[PDB]
């Protein structure tokens, strides 16, 4: 499978979530995603095939995965956005009041602004500390996936949001969404993992 | 907010 940004994979045969970005860890072909997707060792599929198994994870507490890919799969730098993609060039962090976007396959390519850092979301599993909030909508399924500025710096993945019983946070306005994910360079360094870039 |  082509690994890109925002797609969807499943967990186990059941949950669904989506790709955060291509990383390498050594020889080791991966990508990032949410910590509450799966459990280690838990296995991912993409389209039906099997294309590797969670490595790690932390959740609650922190909310950060990655996932390590057998060699048979390409990684790619790359985000979706509808039919096209985005480029991923970095990992520089946006400041509050930067336009970001996300990548999943609930809710598509959304954009929006990142209105506040280091956001406590209480989980019925637990808390989890440190996110960035942005106002870009999303929707169950969206988890793991991609938050990306249109230049091209990756910024972390998915993690949560105040959705409606819609199943998505779309349907209200900006103002009032809290969408939050994971800072991607915490987890980068924790796990040793080096981002693919193009 | 909810996990996703």
């Amino acid at each position: 499978a082509n690994i890109v940004g925002g797609i969807e994979y499943s967990i186990n045969n059941a949950s669904l979530c989506s790709v955060g970005f291509s990383v390498t860890r050594g020889a080791t072909k991966g990508f990032v995603t949410a910590g509450h997707c799966g459990t280690v060792n838990a296995t991912a599929r993409i389209g039906g095939a099997v294309v590797g198994t969670f490595a790690a994870r932390v959740f609650p507490g922190n909310d950060r995965a990655w996932v390590s890919l057998t060699s048979a799969q390409t990684l790619l730098p790359r985000v979706a956005n509808g039919s096209s993609f985005v480029t991923v060039r970095g990992s520089t962090e946006a400041a509050v009041g930067a336009a970001v976007c996300r990548s999943g396959r609930t809710t598509g390519y959304q954009c929006g602004t990142i209105t506040a850092k280091n956001v406590t979301a209480n989980y019925a599993e637990g808390a989890v500390r440190g996110l960035t909030q942005g106002n870009a909508c999303a929707g169950r399924g969206d988890s793991g996936g991609s938050w990306i500025t249109s230049a091209g710096q990756a910024q972390g993945v998915m993690s949560g949001a105040n959705v409606q019983s819609n199943g998505n946070n779309c349907g209200i306005p900006a103002s009032q969404r809290s969408s939050l994910f994971e800072r991607l360079q915490p987890i980068l360094s924790q796990y040793g993992l080096s981002l693919v870039t193009g | 907010a909810a996990p996703f």
